[PDB]
RNA sequence: AGAACCUUACCUGGUCUUGACAUCCACGGAAGUUUUCAGAGAUGAGAAUGUGCCUUCGGGAACCGUGAGACAGGUGCUGCAU
DNA sequence: CCCTGTCTGGCGTCCTCTCACCTATGA
DNA sequence: TCATATTATTACGCCAGACAGGG
């Protein structure tokens, strides 16, 4: 089955895996985002309900009085979409919330307040996000993109070789909030442990465990274990578990129960070991020299003498043995160092230790942080309290402790926010146990290590920081409050959350102008993971490894789509199947594989899952079953593709699209062209103009139909049905009646949005593409929108291409144009600029439009009216005058009046007035105020009618149960109409019911036009200052011309170069020339070999096509056109496709073939697309030579190219670097004010830079006159400008030289320092 | 100055004066009043910083920042830096007299002129039209000039011509590294808005045309028209300044059409017969009697110039083809016929133009390197020297050498599971196996292409090189190498993770077979690698031609 | 390039005064169509028909009627103001 | 006193094109 | 409108060049 336009046109699809997973909406990371910002979800997560229970109730200083909160609203936007851009404004929604103000009297932590007031205040405009996902700033349409950030949690990164110049490894690991003080462990060569805040100054690190409040022994008592030296019969035995001989060299006699078990020399291997358990070895009697060089662990202290020993970490010598033997201590508690395993670097980092307890251990940290300013019990204490310990300045958030969780393997996920003492002394055992080999790093570049904010997560951190400003506020003015005399807007301000919010949508580093010139290139930039950005990398410092796809990105980031250049591998695009996780990392969809049978259930993963699982391969082949067919299957295990068996693996992937993203999916035969020129083709192929006429690629993948629906620029039927189709205005749509609510009897009308700017000066445009009385369903199309064909999506034009040289006119990269291709007008692409014109009161009175334009005679008073301003339409060019706006003393006026810009044409097609209240002559203003006014009630009354005919039916229709009387049911016309009892049995009270509709309708309308002649009678709306708003929109219409930029969809970029008469072209047999001719020379290199698969795919598109053509032209009944096109779509192996074609009524076979006479459309998918015996059996059904190769004659010689050439359908696209917006040049004009050269830039007129490295050219050559004038002459110094131009059209080649300006202005900005630069002797 | 609006927008020096002027005044009126110690010893440490933050903004702790926390610029940071007054505005300046457009081919031209489109020819000699129309006597004033060419009116095209004619222009390319990178040509005025650009010197600029721009610059004086056609002429830089290899070599196209025309089959139209010269060899291939690569004896007259500057005619019976007598026709006098008696791939016509400029001078080189280019394009054209998908022809034996190596990576891991040998070892072993089984494969498929062709002449068969359109392609030099050649046909090798080791599961499919979806994303390691490796390796390429520069 | 009436601007009487000719509101009536007596006639008084284009009904555009004025009107003078 | 980590400054590609956005305060 | 005058983030990579520390 299929809906109704998908019988249209239904295009033939390769492709032999079935698809399990349809594509995902490909707008929600954006729309989600959003919707998570503003929604009124309770339990506070995640939203602004989270901003308000964080701020919220604000308590001042024991003021005994406590702001809280109840409930918040958005409340409708006095400007809907389309006049928000026209007019200007931000597209926003005022924010108002209830705040409740109870006020305590004294001694009231429990009493009741003394008075409460609360109110709906209102605090600043949020910008809501239209239904495509982007916003409209400031008339302007702006996209903000979605970063990816390091995730907040710890990280133990290594830095393995660059510093110390000695190859010894380091080992610092960061503690990231994700909002707070960044905290840093790192190792030095000494090794030992050091601590850092902030990238601040440098301590050794157990000085935090010394601000918490741990001893010297309680340190020692966590990062070392206790080897038990026991005073006894002699030499002071030794308590030895076996593990901690491990691969050291015995340097004694180990020897017990009277047995020698290891003797000196040897190490003690693990037999050894093995031996002394078997054995039951722990005490044994140990010489003096061993414990000569070991370490105490606690503090002991003489009893009788009262007085210490030795402090806790100190070496131990004969003659302190001697001091604690004779004491009494008969435990000697020492430190096991290996120098293998258990290293001790603790121990040392507490020997470079200047303190000694938690007090001096504050003031070392306090005189770190805050320099200066002296170090009191008091404000350390709090400083280090606030650190990491408080609710308010260090958050790790949920991710923050899910990731905190994780990489230390605790069991639970769920915590606190703030840190505590175990987690910063979890941090430095881990850090510890990575210097000493268990554990390793984590890197950077892994995409479970790496979360995407997006625009709900940035506003609402933009938020936040606009609501502790305003609590701050609020705690200002309530410690100054006075009761009862202000209500809560004394007290709080709109002002910093307007401000802070709109300083974010405006003026960020991702809130961005929307790349607007294609349905892709729009549903391309919202899906956008850019590595930028606040709190992200840069662009012009790191680096190689960010640059660079790592084996995460599979499913999660496209692999091709990344932009050459200076950021490359930084502007990652997302995937087409990936969602995002519920922590924000990228999840992906898999199959949930139990056993051999390969189950239909999806399953999503992130990084730091996938690792774990064995995850097979898109393309493996499996029959009916579900079991792989092979006992052998390609997988990945942790990021690295192995073949594992048939019964191991835990997931499949779902499509085998879901590497690549929707940009880089379009590209039919993907899998056979290079990488490098996959990636040139996706990133041309966002960058197409919308041709005037869509054209539908006859190769395809058939994710066309999903960007074109799901990008909005398509009219998409919101409820299903019918048509009534007046579409001059609007497309009305009846609805049938089981999606149609009771009440609200409704017919949808959709607005068509006709000529109109795009952001790239592109012409957005909808043409409807349903016909009157037709059938739609919902979900369908209705209106086509730029760049789109009956749904599809159709970017460039398919031409017939040739691969052949051709007289050397498509040498490099270029491309030879025939003559068929500029007549039809198939590039000619619609351009549209907007030119704004005002008069300003810059100083000496306010300038004016009017007619009465000075000195210039009737060359002014042209394309405009008696009372001033271009007269709307024309064929106007460069040098006209569009809006007159010139003052009077400025025998002293003078020509600001706005005119065309130099080298444009076009039709005035457009023209806004918002003017200063006063722009009118007598009358123009208020003459058209009564033909608005006179349009609002009559289609007020008209609508109206419309239903009350829908209505009077069906009062009529309904008028059966209480009065059928047809002759007694005709009585007054437009005066009543039913007057029928009824009393029970069977409800009809419908009369009543509809009775009350037409009733209230008459009665809203009136109401309705109220407002509408309210809304009509107005001067204009726009804000103050700028006085006189006048805005011309031209449409320039440009064609094709040598010099133009054309490319495919491979990679395949090409200036046009000559645009060839019909009869030079290189015709086949058949008598057809070709349409554009490229050079062959460009495959072998430029190893993108799909351009030719579909140069022959599509060459047997338009065989089908011409056969089709023929058997409905030369006109066959539909027995063999359905036979036909049976074969055209079953064609060859096992697919997916097959048809249902003898259910379309013998009138759907017909318009199907109506539709497919200009060739029929081929769905090629991107890695399971179509084979080469497929290409060749196709070309089989079709009359064409299966090489894909026709002989050709010459349009020149009439004979015959030797060695035939390959002639088939290219999808050729036109890119928006169009060559009269690229050619410029300058004799003299203006220059800037500083310094004496020439402007730059073309709409600046100016010239060239001539830069460095021409001038040392310059040098090369002997070329010391020609640089003279260039940097003399040319450019700079003013007396040889004019001299020079006097010179030339005196007829006199000759520079009068002189010296630079520039260098003068260099002397006076080095003089105006202290030094004395000069000019010597003559 | 002001911008668009009614605020001025001022400069940040303005700020730093502004600063120590109300510093010093109040420091003045501090001095006045005679105020404590520590007041004045404030007042003159904000002086001292206020000077130095003006002198040299950033030198001092943190510099100051009017709007919005972006430091202001100081008088040091109007001199240093790549923004200052020597990078900027001293060594380079912009240029009146100059224009910028997207460059195309036109391939009619000879190799000193260009094609410049009339508009630009008409904006950039505004002030020789003027003098020109004041030298007539059409106009009186200046004035009436300038509207005469704002009207265009019908005879300033004909003042324009007649400026053009005799004129170089400079045109350049916008990353100039080398001198050849700026050449002089002489206007040939072009229908359109695209500079026209001689194919051959493109190899000289490094510009192909897929979106190029390129400047043009007027000589105004005339010891600068001298300089262009005496120094910077296009025909004077046929040698690369950096060795003596030639600049103008016939780059893609045009080698195609010599390697196709000067070849040879061991059968064609007219084989083995007799020509009385070159030119009845070019009107038997004319008329349709003969074949463009027919082997026959001609009978040609190369002039060997044996004596001293005396040129020595010696005629003779080569046994040679239709397409090389074809191209004899072209060749000077001075040079031998076994300059063109081979099959002329690229090294070989870059030595031909070598030998006729060490020979035969100059101006026989020039317009040589015309009549060669002429004839590559004409029959590269004549030649319908397409791309096919049959052209790459897939070895028989590349499924045995796989499954061959899948047999041999089998043993390895199967000692693997009884722990014979090492990691290491098999790692070892497992690359070695995938890159002898590559090489075998690129043999297969280079024999597969290199001598497919096997056709008979009169009896029994006979093999010689192919005519496949890819293989010319690659032997020609043209467009291509071994290893393209090899990347479509064989197997694409053993692709490198970003860690810098290698992979031990190759790419066994090529680009003619699809590629799945692994096989597909290792690639893109591997060529992601590449661009990164590019587009951040030409900041240190353009900082060492810096450096170097400035230090000679 | 045509005075019986008309034309006609002149005389004699009989008459009109926002007017024979226009625009504007206010508000009375659809315009108009037919016919009657007195009068030199201008005019001053009667009998028959119609309500069309559109109304959250304070009404409208064509065409008569009345009053207010703003104005209309002048073949009145100056061809020595033009 | 001669090695030495450590800290501080000083580099980091040319040419071009499009768009938007610009200090608070205040009797 | 016309003088008043500066604060609560961190996440480059060498590579010279100068400086306090210590065998």
């Amino acid at each position: 089955v299929y809906s109704y336009t998908e019988k249209k046109r239904i295009r033939k699809d390769f492709g032999k895996r079935p698809q399990v997973l349809d594509v995902p909406y490909l707008l929600s990371i954006q729309l989600d985002s959003f919707q998570k910002f503003i929604e009124q979800d309770p339990e506070g997560q995640y939203g602004l309900e989270a901003a308000f229970r964080s701020v919220f109730p604000i308590q001042s200083y024991s003021g005994n009085s406590e702001l809280q909160y109840v409930s918040y609203r958005l409340g409708e936007p006095v400007f809907d979409v389309q006049e928000c851009q026209i007019r200007g404004v931000t597209y926003s929604a005022p924010l108002r919330v209830k705040l409740r103000l109870v006020i305590y009297e004294r001694e009231a932590p429990e009493g009741t307040v003394k008075d409460i007031k609360e109110q709906e205040v209102y605090m600043g405009e949020i910008p809501l996000m239209t239904d495509n996902g982007t916003f409209v700033i400031n008339g302007t349409e702006r996209v903000i993109v979605s970063q990816l950030h390091r995730s907040p949690g710890v990280f133990f990164d290594s830095d393995k070789g660059k510093t110390h110049s000695s190859g010894k490894v380091l080992y610092n690991a960061r503690i990231i909030p994700y909002r707070g003080s960044w905290l840093d462990f790192e190792f030095d060569p000494k090794d030992n442990l050091f601590v850092r805040i902030d990238r601040r100054r440098k301590l050794p690190a157990t000085i935090i465990l010394r601000a918490l409040n741990y001893t010297t022994e309680q340190i020692l008592d966590l990062f070392f274990e206790k080897v038990i030296f026991e005073i006894r019969d002699n030499k002071l035995q030794m308590e030895l578990v076996p593990e901690r001989l491990r691969g050291e060299t015995a340097s004694f006699d180990i020897e017990a129960n009277g047995k020698v078990y290891v003797e000196k020399g040897r190490r003690i291997t693990a037999r050894h070991i093995r031996q002394l358990e078997k054995d039951d070895v722990k005490l044994i009697e140990v010489p003096v020299e061993y414990i000569a060089g070991k370490v105490v662990a606690k503090d002991y202290i003489d009893e009788s003498t009262g007085e210490l020993i030795c402090a806790a970490n100190m070496e131990l010598s004969l003659d302190l043995l001697a001091k604690l033997s004779q004491s009494g201590h008969k435990r000697i508690e020492t430190l096991f160092t290996n120098d293998l395993d258990h290293g001790p670097y603790i121990s040392e980092t507490l020997r470079v230790d200047p303190t000694n307890d938690r007090l001096s251990a504050l003031v070392e940290i306090y005189r770190m942080m805050r320099p200066g300013e002296p170090p009191t019990r008091e404000a350390a204490e709090s400083l280090f309290e606030n650190l990491f310990f408080s609710e308010d300045r260090y958050d790790l958030s949920a991710v923050g402790r899910m990731k905190f969780n994780r990489s230390l393997l605790r069991e639970e996920i769920e915590g606190s926010g703030i840190l505590s003492k175990d987690d910063i002394i979890d941090v430095m055992k881990k850090l510890i146990d990575i210097r000493n080999g268990k554990g390793e790093v984590d890197d950077i570049d892994h995409l479970g290590n790496r979360r995407i904010r997006s625009v709900g997560e940035m506003a609402e951190n933009q938020f936040r920081v606009g609501l502790v400003r305003v609590e701050r506020a609020v705690k200002e003015r309530l410690s100054l409050g006075d009761l009862d005399t202000l209500m809560p807007q004394d007290m709080i301000n709109a002002k910093p959350i307007s401000a802070a919010v709109k300083e974010f949508f405006g003026s960020s580093q991702l809130s961005q102008f929307m790349d607007q010139n294609n349905p892709l290139s729009e549903i391309t930039h919202k899906r956008r993971i850019s590595a930028l950005g606040p709190g992200g990398l840069t662009r012009e410092r790191a680096g190689f490894e960010v640059r660079d796809v790592h084996p995460t990105h599979y499913g999660r980031v496209c692999p091709i789509e990344t932009p050459e250049g200076p950021n490359i591998g930084l502007i990652n695009s997302l995937s087409v199947y990936a969602q995002t996780n519920e922590y924000g990392f990228l999840e992906t969809p898999y199959r949930k594989v139990t056993d051999g049978v390969v189950t239909d259930e999806i399953h999503y993963l992130s990084a730091i899952e996938e690792g774990n699982y064995v995850i097979a391969q898109a393309n493996s082949n499996l029959d009916e079953e579900g079991h792989f067919v092979e006992d052998l299957v390609t997988c990945r295990s942790k990021g690295e593709s192995s073949l594992f068996s048939r019964d191991q693996v835990d997931y499949m992937d779902v499509s085998t699209q879901q590497v690549v993203s929707v940009g880089a999916s379009l590209i039919p035969f993907l899998e056979h062209d290079d990488a490098n020129r996959a990636l040139m083709g996706a990133n041309m192929q966002r960058q197409a103009v919308p041709t005037l006429r869509a054209d539908k690629p006859l190769v395809g993948t058939g994710m066309e139909r999903a960007v074109a629906v799901d990008s909005g620029v398509t009219a998409v039927a919101k409820r299903g049905g019918v048509v009534q189709y007046v579409d001059a205005s609007r497309i009305v749509i009846k609805v049938n009646e089981d999606e149609m609510y009771p009440g609200e009897a409704g017919i949808d009308i959709y607005n068509l949005t006709k000529y109109t700017r795009s952001n790239q000066n592109t012409c957005i445009n909808q043409m409807p593409c349903v016909s009157l009385g037709e059938p739609v369903e919902r979900g369908d199309v209705l209106a086509d929108g730029p760049s789109t064909d009956l749904g599809e999506l159709a970017l460039g034009q398919n031409m017939r291409v040739a691969f052949m040289p051709w007289n050397g006119y498509n040498f490099e990269d270029s491309i030879l144009v025939s003559e068929r291709v500029v007549q039809e007008d198939r590039f000619t692409t619609i351009h549209i600029q907007e030119l704004a014109c005002v008069s300003r009161d810059t100083k000496l009175g306010p300038e004016e439009i009017t007619a009465d334009i000075p000195n210039v005679g009737e060359a002014a008073l042209s394309k405009l009216d008696e009372s001033g301003i271009v007269y709307i339409g024309a064929e106007v060019t460069g040098g006209d005058i569009l809006v007159g706006k010139v003052t009077p003393k400025g025998s002293d006026v003078k020509d600001s009046s706005l005119r065309v810009p130099n080298g444009v044409s076009g039709t005035v097609i457009d023209v806004q007035v918002f003017t200063r209240d006063g722009v009118e002559k007598d009358k123009r203003a208020l003459e058209i105020e009564e033909m608005q006014l006179k349009q609002a009630k009559k289609d007020l009354s008209e609508e109206l009618q419309i239903l009350e005919a829908g209505l009077f039916s069906r009062i009529r229709a309904v008028l059966v149960a209480g009065g059928v009387e047809a002759e007694k049911l005709d009585k007054l016309p437009r005066d009543r109409w039913l007057e029928l009892g009824l009393t029970d049995e069977e409800k009809q009270n419908q009369l009543e019911q509809l009775a009350e509709q037409y009733d209230e309708l008459k009665h809203e309308f009136e109401k309705k036009l109220e407002a509408k002649r309210r809304k009509i009678t107005q001067g204009d709306d726009l804000a103050p200052g700028v006085l006189k708003i006048v805005k011309v929109y031209l449409a320039v219409k440009r064609r094709i011309q040598p010099g133009d930029k054309m490319a495919g969809r491979h990679g395949n970029k090409g200036v046009i170069s000559k645009i060839n008469p019909i009869e030079d072209m290189p015709y086949d047999e058949n008598g057809t020339p070709v349409d554009i001719v490229l050079n062959p020379l460009g495959v072998p290199s430029r190893m993108n070999i799909g351009q030719i698969l579909e140069t022959h795919l599509g060459m047997a598109a338009k065989g089908i096509g011409d056969k089709i053509n023929a058997m409905l032209k030369q006109q066959q009944e539909v027995a063999k056109l359905r036979e036909f096109i049976q074969r055209a779509y079953d064609l060859g192996a096992d697919v997916r496709q097959k048809v249902d074609l003898s259910t379309f009524s013998d009138e759907e076979v017909m318009r199907l073939a109506e539709n497919l006479r200009k060739g029929m459309p081929i769905a090629t998918p991107v890695f399971d697309g179509a084979k080469e015996a497929e290409i060749k059996e196709l070309l089989k059904l079709g009359d064409l030579p299966t090489s894909g190769q026709i002989r050709l004659y010459d349009g020149r010689t009439g004979e015959q190219f030797e060695r035939p050439v390959t002639v088939g359908y290219m999808y050729m696209l036109k890119l928006n670097h169009l060559v009269d917006d690229k050619m410029h040049a300058r004799s003299t004009g203006s220059y800037s004010l500083v310094t004496q050269q020439p402007l730059g830039g073309k709409a600046q007129f100016g010239g060239q830079r001539f830069g460095e490295m021409e001038v040392w050219a310059l040098e090369a050559y002997g070329a010391a006159y020609t640089l003279q004038e260039m940097l003399t002459v040319k450019s700079d110094d003013v007396n040889g400008r004019t001299k020079m131009y006097k010179n030339i059209v005196d007829g006199n080649h000759q520079m009068e030289p002189g010296m630079p300006e520039s260098f003068n202005v260099l002397l006076k900005e080095i003089r105006s320092l202290g030094i004395n630069i000069e000019l010597e002797d003559e | 100055v002001p911008l668009d609006g009614g605020r001025f927008a001022t400069s940040d020096l303005n700020d730093l004066y502004r600063r120590v002027i109300n510093r010093n005044n109040r420091l003045k009126r501090l001095l006045d009043l005679a105020a404590p110690d520590i007041i004045v010893r404030n007042e003159k440490r904000m002086l001292q910083e206020a000077v130095d933050a003006l002198l040299d903004n950033g030198r001092r702790g943190r510099a100051i920042t009017g709007s919005n926390k972006r430091p202001l610029k100081s008088l040091a940071d109007m001199i240093k830096g790549k923004q200052g007054r020597f990078r900027q505005n001293l060594l380079g300046k912009r240029v009146d007299y100059s224009g910028r457009s997207v460059i195309t081919v036109g391939p009619y031209l000879r190799l000193h002129q260009c094609g410049l489109p009339k508009k630009m020819a008409l904006e950039l000699f505004k002030p020789f039209i003027y003098g020109k129309l004041e030298l007539r006597g059409l106009a009186t004033t200046i004035k009436a000039a300038k509207k005469m060419v704002e009207r265009e009116e019908a005879v300033v095209w004909d003042i324009l011509d007649e400026v053009i004619r005799e004129h170089p222009v400079l045109l350049n390319r916008a990353p100039t590294l080398h001198r050849l990178g700026i050449q002089a040509f002489e206007p040939v005025l072009i229908e359109g808005k695209a500079i026209q650009l001689h194919p051959l010197v493109c190899a000289a600029y490094n510009a192909d045309f897929d979106g190029d721009q390129m400047a043009v610059h007027v000589p105004l004086t005339l010891e600068a028209q001298l300089e262009a056609r005496a120094l910077m002429m296009s025909t004077n830089n046929i040698l690369s300044p950096a060795n003596g290899e030639p600049i103008i070599v016939p780059s893609q196209d045009v080698v195609l059409g010599l390697y196709y025309m000067t070849r040879d089959c061991v059968n064609a139209k007219g084989e083995g017969m007799v020509l009385t010269g070159p030119k009845e060899a070019e009107r038997l291939y004319r008329s349709g009697l003969a074949s463009l690569h027919a082997r026959v004896k001609v009978r040609i007259t190369e002039y060997e110039k044996d004596a001293n500057g005396e040129l020595v005619a010696k005629t003779s019976l080569k046994d040679t083809t239709v397409g090389r007598a074809i191209l004899w026709m072209i060749v000077p006098k001075g040079l031998p016929y076994s300059i063109v008696n081979q099959a002329l791939g690229k090294k070989a016509i870059s030595k031909m133009l070598n030998t006729c400029y060490r020979i035969l001078g100059l101006k026989p080189t020039v317009i040589f390197a015309d009549q060669i280019m002429y004839t590559g394009f004409a029959y590269a054209a004549r030649s319908g020297a397409s791309v096919g998908i049959d052209d790459m022809v897939i070895p028989e034996k590349k499924h045995e050498i796989i499954s061959e190596a899948e047999a041999e990576v089998a043993e390895i891991q199967e000692q693997f599971q009884s722990g014979l040998v090492t990691a290491g070892e098999r790692y070892n072993k497992v690359i070695d196996i995938w890159a002898a089984a590559n090489d075998r494969v690129s043999k297969a498929m280079m024999d597969n292409l290199q001598t497919e062709t096997v056709i008979n002449r009169d009896g029994q068969e006979e093999k010689q090189v192919s005519f496949n359109s890819i293989y010319m392609m690659a032997d020609s030099g043209a467009r291509g190498s071994a290893a393209q050649i090899r990347q479509l046909a064989g197997m694409r090798g053993l692709m490198a993770k970003p860690d810098g080791s290698i992979i031990e599961t190759p790419i066994t499919a090529n680009f003619r077979e699809g590629l799945n979806v692994l096989q597909y994303f290792i690639s893109t390691h591997g060529a992601r690698k590449g661009l990164a490796d590019t587009a951040l390796k030409t900041a240190n390429s353009g900082y060492l031609t810096r450096r170097l520069v400035d230090v000679a």
